[PDB]
């Protein structure tokens, strides 16, 4: 599965499986740390 | 055929079409893009308008003054 | 699966206009030949006059019926046969700038009529003869202005 | 090679009738004749629309654009390999030859053309505008 | 008419007088001090402007240039 | 635009003694759509109705007339030179062939508008319509109220 | 035998070293990116199967796999629907009070405030109101739980397993041949009688079965726990018999021809339902019996093996007059052997049929509680029609690729095409007149009345008051109609809609649906449609017909379909493509559509849609469509102004959405402008300019940064401005009608 690798890690795959990754974090920052207007912690 | 009314371009003259009455428009100040133009033709032609711009802005001052005597309160 | 209408132009499949029958039906070719416009012998005065009377009796109903006077009884008429009369006039003003504009490089090339025989140009399609075309459209405009609104005022089924 | 003389009592390819043919431009200014000679008879496309059928043998046709009949010569010598050659005509019935001036065409070299317009500089050496202001006529610096 | 210049970048390939769909351009021999052929315009005055010579020129920067001059019926295209 | 949107509504809620609008309402583009462009429309419209009109008639007129100026340029701006050409030979072709109207034939060729003319007069019925829609708006919500 | 099943066994290995390799379809892509303009080409490339090979055989292939890859998805979508309605809807308290319950099938997750979305629809329930109409679908099928609902879900994501592997099979293992895809006859035959007779037919006796009973009873007041389930009333004869007694004779009146025993199940009613607002499921079940038997009839009609039946060929060959030269001679080919101009001809048939969809839909309610949603009926309206008017202008793009690139003159000599491409500037000429002429008679007479009323001469107007322009062939259309089942459909009971004529039908307290009355604005609003359609048919079909040759332009055929110009010269030849007049032909099908969901709109909020509070109808906007809609200022006062009021105060409520949406649409709107005005010279300058910023600090891509094609440019353009405008509208209208209505 070496070409199935190489598929995975062309740039859609990979910007979306980033994206998901970044925006998954900062959904889960913003569900534990709800409204963070100013860094105050 | 050659037309009369781009008198400062003689290629717009001879164009048949319709292109040539809007870049005639469109070309009239353009002084500098005038066939036969020389650079002192062209500064005297400069001050000649701006004296027809001048003239022109007076008498806008003047309509105005004029109106709102004549008609204004 | 014989017998096709749509031709090409005098046989002619290069010049483009395929000739067809509301082109080239002999009624219309008929009725068409018979229009003032396509009189080429006559003079173009008297066309003139009357493609002017034609246009003049029949833009003033538009005026009448429709302009902003048409509902005042006895004004609605005059002021549609008034506002026919201007544009009669703005359109013999028309005409002769048009004669002024067109008629100044007097093509070569003849004219032949469909079967084969060159006949000479229209007169209508020069200067002198534009002008006096003109002048007979204002003159037939004006006269069929006037007619339009006698006929406003004679016809007995007139509404 | 010399000029060949435009034979008029060539025929034409059947065709129909279109309404993309000759305008009055025809009448009035100049139109286009391009005449070839087919080895049978083909249908091919009309620069003007439609589909027509060349004759076995030459074949004249009418335009009123050069365009038109270089279109229709590259067809014809790209999809059927023909060897067409058009010319100019007046409304005088004066008639000028043009496409293979030479008798060759011009994308081979026949040695005997004069090269024109060929500015023996690069094109990154023409002067500012502001050298060729004031030439008369508005110009651009190639001249 | 439109202005079309050919420079002494020409290599002769010849694509932008295969590529002319107005007869505009030919190849001439030994005008330009160069290998066999160079490019001609000898007939400008049936040139468009549609500049697919010089879309079809491999030279950088381009060998042929159509400058858009005065326009005629000629130039514009114009079957009326 | 932005710059005279800012003054314009600045100052009407100045002048109206409702700062505590533009201060609440500007931090946000649905307070400046809702606030200020539909607020301050309601005279405007309503300058010619199915129940009359009034003095802001000839505002609301100007204003749609900005409007069509501004939609017809967005005409030569996003349609190029080409599609109109081979029209307005169709359109050569029909006048050449009708009966009666060959008879009146043009002088100088039809042919579209060039493409530097074209830009030219979509950025000019553009600008045009920009300006007598926000002239007829300002105008119009400035008089209507004061 | 002529008509067999041929296939390449194992044609494609099934393997990811393509998947790798992008580009790997085209030649021209296959070398790798050097300029972005590759990434943006492999996209555009990627289902231009025609130009990724030149034999039909692999075309075909790909085309048909493709089709089984897009059902599948379907197939996940509807699951999707089928499984939030059954786990994050509303549905079963929507069933047993749909007069006060919003539909909602979407829940949103309290993340940044956005629970704020879900909003009281009802039963005990937060969630988004969802205006699909999937729940009166759902009731009409009869469903009734949400189990059944989840194990449709489980089937339709079966199914799209199914058709991923059909596409995979009919691809990599076993693939048609072309002769297969060529039998034109077969396929006819299957899809007519097969597809839609044996389909109307299944769904006519899912209806006489499970739709029927369930919404007799429900419509009876039954709590859908109470109902019998659909297996039961299969089973239990008698169950059915007391609900319709001809159950109790069986099949026999069936066979013995005896059909009018099943008038109890089998009506010709019209109307609505006035419990539901909606279609007789009786006249449904018969309708579908109906077409079903006139499919199944009509998949008779073309020969495949035996010698009975048609060649469309012959059919086609022997259609030929006076006028039209050979006639349809060389069409069977063309419709055999390129799928563009088959994709043209279902593409523009497709639309249309989905804007006819919308029109029948609101003035025939087929689904209970649906006409009094006003929300789902005008968002399926809207949707509807703007689908039929994309894939119209779609044809219009596959019938000039058709011309482009699959038209042949040799097959073509004196034939239909032929004889329109050689008279197309009489065709284009008239088109353009009746555009002007239409243009002027529609718009200028809200112009003059515009003028007149800022005048202030209402008198001078064309009004229902002042100069009426009645439209007197619809009327006399509507009469006719309204009074069919007393003299021309004497067996019909009622009239198919009561916008016809007649009495309105109130469920609720809310009108499903009323008589509509033209008049002087309707009039003018339908020339406006007209003209707009002339516009767009004059774009596209001027691209059809000057998509190989022009006066300008004689060789574009060779130029392709999709090409930005030809160049500056004979005065300039930007958009001379077709794909060009497609591109302008978006632009005005939006411009009419808009329009057409306008007049829709507000003409069923005025005079149509409204609540009965005392004897007497209180409409939404109060019946202003008729003296307001005569002027441009009255669309946008009383329309565009006025139902704004609940998209731009949508603030802080469940519609807040609709407003951030409006916001944003109007932003990707206006962002279109920068493509759709500029060009890619300045964009070029302005990226070399920043490559050279990031040369500087050694940040320069090896994949050279390039600005948009001339086409991509224009393309991305129409693409943000049909979104922009599309979506404005959308949220326009689901934040007024789900507030109003
Ligand atoms: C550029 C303009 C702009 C700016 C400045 C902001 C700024 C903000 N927005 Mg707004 N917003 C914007 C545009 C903008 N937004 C747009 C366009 C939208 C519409 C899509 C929104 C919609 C929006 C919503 C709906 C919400 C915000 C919120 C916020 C706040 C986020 C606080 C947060 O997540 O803490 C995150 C804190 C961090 C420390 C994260 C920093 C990133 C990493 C983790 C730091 C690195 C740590 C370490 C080195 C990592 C090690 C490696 C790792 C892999 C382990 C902040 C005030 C939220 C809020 O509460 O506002 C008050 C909120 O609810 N915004
Ligand atoms: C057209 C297809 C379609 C669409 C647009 C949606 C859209 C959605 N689904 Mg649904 N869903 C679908 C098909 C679809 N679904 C099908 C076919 C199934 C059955 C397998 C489901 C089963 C399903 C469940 C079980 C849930 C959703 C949920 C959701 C929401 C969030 C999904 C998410 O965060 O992804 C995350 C994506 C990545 C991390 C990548 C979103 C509204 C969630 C929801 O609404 O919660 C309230 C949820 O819990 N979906
Ligand atoms: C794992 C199974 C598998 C494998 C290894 C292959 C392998 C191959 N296929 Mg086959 N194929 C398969 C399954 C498979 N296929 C199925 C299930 C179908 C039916 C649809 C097809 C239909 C098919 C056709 C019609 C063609 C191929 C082709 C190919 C070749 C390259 C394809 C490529 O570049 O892929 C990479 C491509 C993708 C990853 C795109 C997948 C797109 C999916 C189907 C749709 C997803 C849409 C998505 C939901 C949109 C979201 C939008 C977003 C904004 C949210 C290669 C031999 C092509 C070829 O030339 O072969 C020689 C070709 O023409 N295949
Ligand atoms: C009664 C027979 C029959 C039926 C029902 C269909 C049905 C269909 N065909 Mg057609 N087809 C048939 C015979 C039939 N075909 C024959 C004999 C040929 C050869 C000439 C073709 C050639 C053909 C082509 C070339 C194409 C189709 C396509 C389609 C689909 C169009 C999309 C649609 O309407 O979605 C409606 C969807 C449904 C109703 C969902 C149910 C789908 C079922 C499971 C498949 C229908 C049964 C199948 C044809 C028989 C094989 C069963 C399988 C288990 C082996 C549709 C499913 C198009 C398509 O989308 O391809 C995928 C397409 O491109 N068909
Ligand atoms: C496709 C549409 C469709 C279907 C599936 C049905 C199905 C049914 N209808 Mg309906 N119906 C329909 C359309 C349909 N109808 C239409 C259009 C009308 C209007 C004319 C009606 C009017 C109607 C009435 C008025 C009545 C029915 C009735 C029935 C039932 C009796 C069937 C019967 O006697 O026929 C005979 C059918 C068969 C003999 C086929 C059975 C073949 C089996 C499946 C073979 C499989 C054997 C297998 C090979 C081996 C075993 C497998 C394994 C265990 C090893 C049945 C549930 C009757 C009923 O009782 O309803 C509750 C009834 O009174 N129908
Ligand atoms: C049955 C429907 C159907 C089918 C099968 C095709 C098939 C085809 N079309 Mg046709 N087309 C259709 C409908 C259809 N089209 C419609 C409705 C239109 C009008 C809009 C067009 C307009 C059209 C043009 C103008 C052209 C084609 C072309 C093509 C070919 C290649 C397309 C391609 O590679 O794009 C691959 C897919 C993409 C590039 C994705 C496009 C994404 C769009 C622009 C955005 C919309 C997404 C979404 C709805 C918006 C929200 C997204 C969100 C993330 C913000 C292919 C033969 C091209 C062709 O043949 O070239 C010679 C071509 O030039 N089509
Ligand atoms: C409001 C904006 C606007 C307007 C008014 C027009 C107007 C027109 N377009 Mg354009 N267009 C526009 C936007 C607009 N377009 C945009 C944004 C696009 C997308 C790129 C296009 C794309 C486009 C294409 C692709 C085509 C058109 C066509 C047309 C014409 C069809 C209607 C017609 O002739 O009726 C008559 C004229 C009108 C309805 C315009 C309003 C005139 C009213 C009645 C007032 C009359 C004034 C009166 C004479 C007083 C004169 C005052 C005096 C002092 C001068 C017309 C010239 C088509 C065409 O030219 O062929 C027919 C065509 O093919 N347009
Ligand atoms: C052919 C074109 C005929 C159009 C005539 C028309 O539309 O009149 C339109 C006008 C309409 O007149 C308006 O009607 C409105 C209806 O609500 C108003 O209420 C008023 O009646 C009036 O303002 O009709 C007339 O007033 C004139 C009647 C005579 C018609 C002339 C026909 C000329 C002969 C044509 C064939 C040769
Ligand atoms: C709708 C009005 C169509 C008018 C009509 O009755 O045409 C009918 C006429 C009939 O032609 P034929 O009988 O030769 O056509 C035979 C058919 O089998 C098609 O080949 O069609 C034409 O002449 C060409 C289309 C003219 C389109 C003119 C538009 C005005
Ligand atoms: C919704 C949906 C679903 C489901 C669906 C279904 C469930 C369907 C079904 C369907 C069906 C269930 C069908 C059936 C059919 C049947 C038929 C179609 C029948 C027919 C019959 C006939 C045609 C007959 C004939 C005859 C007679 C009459 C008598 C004797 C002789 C004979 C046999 C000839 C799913 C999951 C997918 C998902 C998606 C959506
Ligand atoms: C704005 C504009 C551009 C410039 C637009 C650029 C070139 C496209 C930008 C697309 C995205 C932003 C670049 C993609 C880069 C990466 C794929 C993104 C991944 C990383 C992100 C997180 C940044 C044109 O090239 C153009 C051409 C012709 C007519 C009009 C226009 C036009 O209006
Ligand atoms: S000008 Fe350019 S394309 Fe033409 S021959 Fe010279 S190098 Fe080749």
């Amino acid at each position: 599965m070496k070409d199935f690798t190489t598929y995975l890690s062309t740039a859609p795959v990979i910007a979306t499986i980033w994206f998901t990754f970044t925006a998954g974090l900062l959904i889960e920052i913003n569900r534990y740390f709800p409204d963070p207007l100013v860094f105050s912690f | 055929a050659t037309k009369l009314f781009p008198k400062f371009s003689q290629g717009l003259a001879q164009d048949p079409t319709t292109r040539r009455i809007w870049y005639g428009l469109a070309m009239a100040h353009d002084f500098e893009s005038h066939d036969g133009m020389t650079e002192e033709n062209l500064y005297q032609k400069i001050f000649a308008s701006h004296f027809g711009q001048l003239s022109i802005i007076f008498l806008w001052t003047s309509g105005n003054l004029f109106h709102v005597a004549w008609q204004g309160n | 699966k014989k017998a096709q209408v749509i031709s090409p132009v005098n046989g002619d499949p290069f010049v483009g206009m395929l000739e067809t029958p509301v082109t080239s039906a002999p009624i219309v070719a008929t009725y068409l030949s018979n229009l003032p416009a396509y009189r080429t012998g006559v003079a173009p005065v008297l066309r003139g006059v009357e493609i002017g009377l034609a246009h003049g009796f029949l833009l003033a109903g538009p005026f009448i019926k429709l302009g902003p006077l048409r509902n005042v009884p006895e004004t609605a008429e005059i002021a549609g046969s008034l506002s026919a009369a201007g544009l009669v006039l703005i359109l013999a003003l028309c005409l002769s700038i048009y004669g002024s504009a067109q008629f100044q490089s007097t093509p070569s090339i003849g004219v032949k009529t469909l079967s084969g025989r060159s006949v000479a140009r229209d007169p209508l399609f020069s200067a002198d003869g534009w002008s006096e075309f003109a002048a007979g459209f204002l003159v037939g405009g004006e006269a069929g202005v006037a007619w339009a609104y006698v006929c406003t005022q004679i016809l007995p089924y007139y509404s | 090679w010399t000029v060949p003389t435009l034979n008029p009592d060539t025929p034409s390819p059947i065709f129909g009738g279109s309404t993309g043919g000759l305008l009055r431009k025809a009448q009035t200014e100049e139109f286009y004749v391009i005449t070839w000679e087919a080895k049978k008879e083909q249908i091919f496309e009309m620069p003007t629309g439609g589909a027509a059928i060349m004759r076995q043998g030459p074949n004249l046709l009418k335009f009123g654009k050069k365009e038109q009949c270089l279109a229709l010569t590259t067809q014809l010598r790209n999809k059927f390999k023909l060897t067409p050659c058009f010319y100019r005509v007046f409304p005088d019935g004066k008639v000028q030859y043009l496409h293979p001036a030479d008798g060759v065409y011009p994308e081979k070299v026949n040695a005997g053309r004069v090269g024109a317009n060929q500015n023996m500089r690069r094109i990154g050496q023409n002067v500012n505008p502001i050298k060729v202001k004031f030439s008369g006529r508005m110009m651009s610096p190639a001249e | 008419a439109h202005i079309v210049k050919i420079y002494d970048t020409c290599i002769g390939c010849t694509q932008c007088v295969r590529a002319c769909p107005l007869d505009v351009l030919e190849m001439v021999p030994w005008d330009g001090c160069k290998a066999s052929q160079m490019a001609s315009a000898p007939r400008t005055e049936d040139c468009v402007g549609c500049k697919r010579c010089e879309t079809a020129c491999p030279t950088d920067f381009l060998s042929v240039r159509v400058y858009l001059g005065s326009e005629s019926t000629r130039s514009m295209g114009l079957s009326y | 635009g932005w710059v005279t949107f800012y003054w314009h509504w600045k100052h009407l809620t100045l002048w109206q003694g409702n700062v505590a609008q533009f201060d609440e309402s500007s931090t946000y583009l649905m307070g400046w759509l809702r606030d200020y462009l539909w607020l301050n429309s309601s005279q405007l419209i309503n300058g010619y109705n199915p129940f009359g009109m009034n003095s802001l008639s000839v505002w609301a007129w100007t204003f749609l007339f900005g409007h069509l100026i501004y939609a017809t340029g967005f005409m030569f701006l996003i349609s190029w030179r080409g599609y109109w050409q081979e029209l307005i030979e169709t359109l050569v072709w029909a006048h050449e062939k009708t009966p009666l109207a060959n008879l009146v034939y043009w002088k100088d060729k039809p042919v579209a508008l060039s493409i530097v003319q074209a830009r030219l007069v979509g950025l000019a019925h553009f600008s045009v319509g920009y300006i007598f829609t926000y002239a007829a708006f300002l105008i119009a919500s400035t008089s209507g109220r004061f | 035998k002529k008509v067999k099943i041929a296939v390449d066994r194992n044609p494609v290995e099934t393997s990811f070293e393509k998947w790798a390799k992008p580009g790997h379809f085209s030649r021209t892509l296959s070398k790798g990116p050097n300029t972005t303009t590759w990434i943006w080409n492999l996209h555009a490339d990627a289902h231009d199967f025609d130009s990724h090979t030149s034999d039909l055989e692999e075309i075909s292939r790909k085309v048909f796999s493709a089709h089984f890859g897009q059902l599948g998805i379907i197939f996940i979508w509807l699951s999707g629907m089928y499984f939030h309605g059954a786990r994050f809807s509303n549905y079963e308290a929507w069933l047993s009070d749909p007069t006060h319950i919003k539909p909602s099938a979407q829940v949103v997750w309290p993340i940044v405030g956005q629970e704020i979305l879900n909003g009281d629809v009802g039963g005990g329930f937060q969630g988004i109101q969802i205006t699909s109409g999937f729940f009166q679908l759902w009731r009409a099928s009869g469903i009734t739980s949400e189990l059944q609902l989840y194990t449709t879900a489980i089937g339709g994501l079966v199914m799209a397993a199914a058709m991923f592997f059909a596409g995979w099979f009919h691809y990599h293992k076993a693939a048609p041949k072309l002769e297969w895809f060529q039998n034109v006859e077969s396929m006819l035959n299957h899809h007519l009688g097969g597809l839609l007779g044996l389909g109307s037919l299944a769904w006519a006796g899912h209806q006489i079965h499970v739709s029927l009973p369930v919404n007799k009873l429900l419509d009876a007041g039954v709590d859908p726990k109470e109902i019998p389930l659909p297996h039961d009333l299969l089973l239990n004869r008698a169950i059915m018999a007391d609900l319709y007694p001809s159950f109790a004779k069986g099949i026999a009146p069936f066979f013995t021809l005896n059909w009018s025993e099943y008038s109890d199940f089998l009506t010709f009613k019209g109307g609505l339902n006035p419990v539901t607002g909606g279609l007789w499921l009786s006249d449904t079940a018969h309708h579908h019996v109906a077409i079903a038997v006139l499919f199944l009839v009509a998949g008779h009609m073309y020969r495949t093996n035996w010698g009975i039946g048609h060649s469309m060929k012959e059919i086609l060959e022997a259609h030929r007059g006076p006028f039209t030269g050979e006639g349809h001679v060389g069409l069977y080919e063309i419709l055999t052997t390129s799928w563009h101009a088959q994709l043209a001809i279902n593409l523009a048939l497709f639309g249309s049929l989905s804007i006819i969809v919308a029109h029948h839909m609101y003035a025939m309610p087929p689904y209970p509680y649906l006409a009094t949603d006003y929300g789902t009926q005008l968002s399926l309206f809207t949707h509807h029609t703007w689908i039929g008017g994309f894939c119209i202008v779609g044809a219009g793009a596959h019938a000039a690729i058709f011309m482009v690139r699959d038209y042949d003159p040799t097959n073509n000599y004196n034939n239909l095409l032929d004889r329109v491409i050689r008279h197309r500037d009489a065709i284009i000429s008239h088109l353009n007149w009746v555009c002007i002429f239409l243009g002027f008679h529609s718009f200028g007479l809200y112009i003059h009345n515009d003028t007149m009323s800022a005048l202030g001469r209402p008198q001078d107007m064309f009004s229902d008051t002042a100069i009426q322009l009645q439209p007197v062939f619809a009327q006399w259309i509507q009469n006719t109609h309204f009074l069919a089942p007393q003299l021309t459909a004497p067996n019909a009971l009622a009239a198919t809609s009561l916008t016809w004529g007649g009495d309105l039908v109130a469920v609720g307290g809310k009108v499903a649906m009323m008589p509509i009355s033209l008049g002087t604005s309707d009039f003018m609003v339908h020339h406006i449609h007209a003209f707009t359609i002339h516009v767009t048919v004059l774009i596209l079909l001027k691209g059809v017909l000057f998509a190989r040759s022009s006066r300008l332009i004689p060789d574009k055929a060779n130029l392709g379909f999709r090409f930005p110009c030809d160049g500056p010269g004979r005065g300039g030849t930007c958009q001379v493509s077709a794909w060009d007049h497609v591109f302008l032909g978006l632009f005005w099908m939006y411009n009419s559509l808009s329009i057409v969901i306008f007049h829709f709109s507000w003409k069923m909020q005025s005079d149509v849609w409204g609540t009965v509070t005392a004897s007497g109808v209180s409409h939404i906007t109060g019946g202003n469509f008729a003296q307001s809609a005569n002027t441009i200022n009255g669309w946008l006062r009383d329309f565009l102004w006025a139902q704004s009021s609940q998209v731009i105060q949508s603030y802080g409520s469940a519609l807040s959405a609709y407003g951030l949406i409006f916001l944003g649409a109007h932003f990707v709107w206006a962002f279109s402008l920068m493509f759709l005005f500029s060009g890619r010279g300045y964009w070029q300058e302005l990226i070399e300019s920043i490559v050279w910023a990031h040369n500087k600090l050694k940040v320069a891509p090896a994949i050279q940064p390039r600005a948009l094609s001339i086409t991509q440019g224009r393309a991305v353009g129409v693409a943000h401005y049909l979104l922009g405008g599309i979506a404005t509208t959308w949220s326009f209208f689901l934040a007024r009608i789900i507030s109003v209505g």
